[PDB]
């Protein structure tokens, strides 16, 4: 029932139309840290504790 | 397919639109067949699941 | 060898994310100081992990 019939005389039948989508996304922040003090790695027994 | 595109512009400036501020893009095409030997079409017929 | 007693020792380093991992080392994102120091250590658990 929907075909897009024409005839000879042409005319302005069957017009169709368009659509788009929109897609997103977004980035996040991240980190950590951790302290030492100068003894705590000249004076400890392992020397690859770094 | 036949492919007629005509942009706006000069191209499509007539008596109806000086200004030739519209365009349009149609395809067209015959198609037909010729059913030869029908017996040879076979088809079952059933319902399917959900 | 000889002359060091009947002992042998050895360290074991343990992973960050580890629920072996003890410290007092833990700030969390809010800046405010928390008993663990190893993030989510050996969750899998999304809630928990997020």
């Amino acid at each position: 029932s929907k075909l897009p019939l024409l005839t000879e005389n042409g005319g302005r039948v069957n017009r169709v139309g368009f659509t788009r989508i929109a897609r997103e996304g977004s980035i996040h922040k991240f980190g950590f840290f951790y302290e030492f003090t100068q003894e705590s790695i000249d004076f400890d027994s392992d020397d690859g504790l770094m | 397919f036949t492919v007629m595109t005509k942009m706006p512009g000069k191209e499509t400036a007539d008596r109806n639109d000086p200004y030739g501020e519209t365009g349009f893009s149609s395809i067209k095409w015959y198609y037909g067949i010729l059913v030869k030997r029908p017996e040879r079409l076979a088809l079952i017929k059933t319902v399917a699941p959900l | 060898p000889k002359h060091y007693g009947k002992t042998i020792k050895v360290y074991e380093y343990v992973p960050l994310l580890d629920d072996r991992n003890i410290n007092d080392q833990g700030i969390d994102a809010s800046g405010a100081t928390i008993v663990n120091g190893n993030l989510y250590g050996s969750s899998k658990d999304i809630g928990n992990i997020t």
